[PDB]
């Protein structure tokens, strides 16, 4: 069977650089062009570079031109990717491909200067007009923490109905943010206290944030 | 030049579906189209190569075709193992690059379709006093679990500063998603309005907030 084994990924700092390797087996490596393709967390597929069977011809994505160098050692049946001046937009799983036919399992490259950082918690206040009759949405914005994970609860676990906590986004800063929302009776906004409980164990931080109606 | 795919394709067990890929002469018009199937968490697998060829192991329920500047992947007899994301790709001569379509999520329908509701929060007074501003667009109660989100400042699209999560299941077995627009306090106060637009199947729903209102 065709096998492509990537290595050399990991955490690196922005402006830094990294060397992916992909070792081939089960086919005549030197007969075939190779490609690198990458996939940012949550996103689609983005081609990075092409290299001909002999190695004498290369092509690069415009996003990467002047910064990455693809190469190969047909004696060692290895494909390489020299990624220079790494920036947050480069964070992705990187796949090696033979032609466009078979993909390695991928190597994660994380481009961040983030150190451990607890979140800032901001209230998502319910709109004052949907506070008379019916239901209202309120929440907490859990901003700019690193690394994963955080946990969010409401009223120390007493409020679970109508709750949805979203997965986090990874921002161009290398820090994560997420939100948690709960739908409650409008009539309760006067009488019931709503507190989101945020726990970020990697920084030994807990935050309780009271979410109150806004004065319009 | 970009390859364009619809976000979502769906059918009940046993139905057929067609996934379109639309391009232009620099790419699909003159070059070979490839199709891939991906389960999130694992690498893509080849489904169609060179417009219409199937690799060993791909069932003949999958077939590819190309005409003019468009390509299509047909899937008959939909089964659970077909669900996942499908991507088309082609070389583009003007860019000297392999382009990928944006991905089509294929869903085998298990429950009725459901249109999203959208809640849009303006930046909190707390955050603004921290010299930051985030608009929070929360999208709920939809099925199948694929949407497109776009943002507008007043009436013009804004692409910078946007982050959107992949939909995941709510407690009521429908999907939710979130999108964020990061602004400076200056931009938020200087525009008349901001909107998040959510496209699901053949509807777009748009919610708007203004800095001068509740």
């Amino acid at each position: 069977e065709v096998q492509l084994v990537e290595s050399g990924g990991g955490l690196v700092q922005p402006g830094g650089s990294l060397r992916l390797s992909c070792v081939a087996s089960g086919f005549t490596f030197s007969r075939f062009e190779m490609n690198w393709v990458r996939q940012a967390p949550g996103k689609g597929l983005e081609w990075v570079s092409y290299i001909s069977n002999s190695g004498e011809t290369q092509y690069y994505a415009d996003s990467v031109k002047g910064r990455f160098i693809v190469s190969r050692d047909n004696a060692k049946n290895s494909l390489y990717l020299q990624m220079n001046s790494l920036r947050a937009d480069d964070t992705a799983i990187y796949y090696c491909l033979v032609v466009l036919d078979y993909w390695g399992q991928g190597a994660l490259v994380t481009v961040s200067s983030a150190s451990t950082k607890g979140p800032s918690v901001f209230p998502l206040a319910p709109s004052s007009k949907s506070t008379s009759g019916g239901t209202a949405a309120l929440g907490c914005l859990v901003k700019d923490y690193f690394p994963e994970p955080v946990t969010v609860s409401w009223n120390s676990g007493a409020l679970t109905s109508g709750v949805h906590t979203f997965p986090a986004v990874l921002q161009s800063s290398g820090l994560y943010s997420l939100s948690s929302v709960v739908t409650v009776p409008s009539s309760s906004l006067g009488t019931q206290t709503y507190i989101c409980n945020v726990n970020h164990k990697p920084s030994n931080t807990k935050v309780d944030k009271k979410v109150e109606p806004k004065s319009c | 030049s970009v390859l364009t795919q619809a976000p979502s394709a769906s059918g009940t067990p046993g139905q057929g579906v067609t996934i379109a890929c639309s391009g232009s002469n620099s790419n699909i018009g003159n070059n070979y189209v490839y199709w891939y199937h991906q389960l999130p968490g694992t690498a893509p697998k080849l489904i169609i190569y060179t417009n219409d060829q199937r690799p060993s192991g791909v069932p003949d329920r999958f077939s590819g075709s190309k005409s003019g500047t468009s390509a299509s992947l047909a899937i008959s007899g939909l089964r659970s193992e077909d669900e996942g994301d499908y991507y088309c790709a082609a070389w583009d001569d003007s860019l000297s690059s392999v382009l990928f379509g944006g991905g089509t999520k294929l869903t085998v329908l298990r429950q009725p379709k459901a249109a999203p509701s959208v809640t849009l929060f303006p930046p909190s007074s707390e955050e603004l006093q921290a010299n930051k501003a985030t608009l929070v667009c929360l999208i709920s109660d939809f099925y199948p679990g694929a949407v497109t989100v776009a943002w507008k400042a007043d009436s013009s699209p804004v692409k910078a500063g946007v982050e959107t999560t992949t939909p995941s299941k709510q407690s009521n077995n429908k999907y939710a998603a979130s999108s964020y627009l990061s602004l400076t306090p200056e931009q938020w106060k200087s525009h008349r309005s901001y909107s998040c637009q959510v496209t699901h199947e053949g509807s777009t729903v748009e919610k708007t907030v203004a800095p001068t209102e509740c």
